[PDB]
This record gives structure tokens, sequence and C-alpha cells, in this order.
């Protein structure tokens, strides 16, 4: 759980 | 032949990724960058965070607005897809429609299958095929489905074309 | 743009019905007689009852062997699809694999999303993309994916074609 850029 | 944008949003069988090229398969060539549907490595966004956008392949939309399967996506705060909570609709939810054409049962729960789509089905893909249009006192179909010249609800050229009476008719 | 048999078993978006003719739509013409996938008026059979057949469109297979969604299907007794119970796999479950290409997480649960597919993922649609075969000491693939010519796991002309090192090759 992490990888690829998620906007926040 | 093709999936994704290239094949009218066609999806692959069994969670296969639709590559940027509109073909179904598995591996980094299909699932990596530019994957359109299926088991993409980059989960699509959905729900409120992505202004009502629904997941492809009947995936669950987590509380955080990401598409996937399993407890973090379908459990608590699930916003759509096959959530673990019984999803309310129809009268029992002030006329709300179930997502993705699901059937609203008589009792006001969203699902697919006889118990939801049959006798008493309130909205979505009901299989009761109640008549609409002129001959059915001008009832319109739910979900903006097309009322064909023959008084039947559906989506397709036979419904939305020539003689469509109400709903998303073609123009 | 074709669905079902005419479109390589491709499935329509948003549970639209794949007609007898290989076209996606809604209403009797599509969901009635001969419907291939989507919200078919007659539920396709699955699970034991149909000897282990999977449901299309990530539908839940009930305890009676019918495809759909809702408590009746996904709840108590569910035999496949995104069931409400947590699905165990991998090392933690006698090496079981997830159905329909789901990722077995590092923890031994089946899902889709980076928690499942990302670092530690054991089988199915892993995003880790770990080398197979020759340059990686005769390492097969999980799920019988094909180990390309690059010692890369996948499905499609490029993994199962020529130079196919392991699993489900094309001859």
């Amino acid at each position: 759980d992490t990888y690829a850029a998620t906007p926040r | 032949q093709r999936c994704g944008e290239q094949g009218s949003n066609m999806e692959c069988p069994n969670n296969l990724c639709c590559s940027q090229y509109g073909y179904c398969g598995m591996g980094g060539d299909y699932c990596g960058k530019g994957c359109q549907n299926g088991a993409c490595w980059t989960s699509k966004r959905c729900g409120s965070q992505a202004g009502g956008a629904t997941c492809t392949n009947n995936q669950c939309c987590s509380q955080y607005g990401y598409c996937g399967f399993g407890a973090e996506y379908c459990g608590a705060g699930c916003q759509g897809g096959p959530c673990r909570a019984d999803i309310k609709c129809g009268s029992q939810a002030g006329g709300k429609l179930c997502p993705n054409n699901l059937c609203c049962s008589q009792w006001g729960f969203c699902g697919l299958g006889s118990e939801f789509c049959g006798g008493g089905c309130q909205s979505g893909a009901c299989s009761t095929d109640k008549p609409c249009g002129k001959d059915a006192g001008g009832r319109v179909c739910t979900n903006n489905y097309c009322c064909s010249k023959w008084g039947s609800c559906g989506i397709g050229p036979g419904y939305c074309g020539a003689g469509c009476q109400s709903g998303g008719c073609d123009g």
C-alpha cells in the first residue's frame, strides 16, 4: 500500500 | 475485438487489464501505464472524491475514493459497487437509484437476480418489462431508459431511435 | 465493440446486457433470451452446481449456484465473486489462489488495489512484476501466467507466444 501517485 | 475507449468501454473478462491499446491481457504491458479497466496497477478514483464516477468491472469504491476488492474497498464506508452493507434505494431511500443499473428490489435494496429485478422491482434492470409510453398512460421508464414505439423500456437503437417516446431518445 | 462470443467474451460496461447478437443494451432484446452477460433476466449458473463455473461481471455466486448481487448472493453461503466474507489465500491458506485474477496480499487475503497487489503480493495480478524462468532460476509464474521471452509474467501474444518459457503457452 503505496505506489502510483495519488492526489491529496 | 477491443476493450476500453477503443471498444466502446468494453471490459475484459475475469479482471484482465485493458491496455492503452484496447486489448485484454495480463502483465505490465496491459496493467501498467495507460491501463483502462480490469486489474490496473493504478486504481481509478471514484465516489465523492471523483464527483460520482463509478468503478469499472463492478469494483468497490472505498471511503477514500479508490476502486478495488476486499475489506478496505467494500467494507465500511464503501461508496459503491458490491459493498458489504445492504445498499438502500427507491422509496426506502427517497427515490434514489441504485448505481450501475442494479435493480432496486421491492423492499428497497440494490442487487441483481430475481429477488431484486423481478416482481416489485422499482428501478434499474428490472426483468418485469412494464409497459411505458402512450399505451401505458404515458408512464416514462426509470433511469432515463428509452421508451420504444412499442411501449418497452431499454437502451439501444430499437428503443432510443425511430419512434422513441420518452427517455434518452437519440436526436 | 462486440461483447460475449462475438467479441472474445468481452463484457459490457455498467452491467449492460450482452445480447444474443453480441451487442450491449438494456431491455428484452438484450437481457431476455440469449443474453450472454450483464444483467441477464435469467441468472447464469455458477459454482458447484455448474461444476466450478465463475460468474461474469464480478457477480457473486450464491449458495444455490445463481449469479447476482445483494445479500442473497454475496452474503452467507456465497461461493465466488466479491463475497462479503474475507477470502483467504496463499501461504496462509494451503497455497490457494484467488479466483478471477485477484491479488493475494502479503497477509493472505484476496483483493484488488495496492494493498493486495503491491509489495508482498503472492499470486494473481501483482504490481511487483517479478522475473521468471531462465534469468531467474527456473522460476515459474503464479496462476500459470506465461513467462515471456524476457522472464516476465503475463497473458497475451507476447507472453504466451514464441519464446514462451513457462506455464500456459500457446503450443
